């Protein structure tokens, strides 16, 4: 019963949409 | 001073460029922040392990929407949880001296 879930405890949050390309 | 009503539309705009998504990751702070269960801002962090595309459309529908944030409450409230690694209850405090 010790199933993990869809969204684990993965890294922090970062800035995801990171679009700094000029 | 003090912030009243957290907003994450303006957030991002209150925000230069490249911080962007940058404070409320990509889109699992504004979903997590509606439920609230451990910590918006952490569980973030977690459910981050997808691409920012795929949260974007779980935020447009609450059927993928929840599926992920739900199993956040979940998992990190198991994974992320309080860091035990503190020190032991069995540490000497008294010197024996003379």
């Amino acid at each position: 019963v010790l199933m993990s879930k869809l969204s684990v405890n993965a890294p922090e949050f970062y800035p995801s949409g990171y679009s700094s390309s000029y | 001073g003090p912030l009243g009503s957290p907003l994450t539309a303006s957030m991002l705009a209150s925000a230069p460029p490249q911080e962007q998504k940058q404070m409320l990751g990509e889109r699992l702070f504004p979903l997590i922040q509606a439920m609230h269960p451990t910590l918006a801002g952490k569980i973030t962090g977690m459910l981050l392990e997808i691409d920012n595309s795929e949260l974007l459309h779980m935020l447009e529908s609450p059927e993928s929407l929840r599926s992920k944030v739900d199993e956040a409450v979940a998992v990190l409230q198991a994974h992320q949880a309080k860091e035990a690694a503190q020190k032991a209850v069995n540490s000497a405090t008294g010197v024996p001296t003379v």
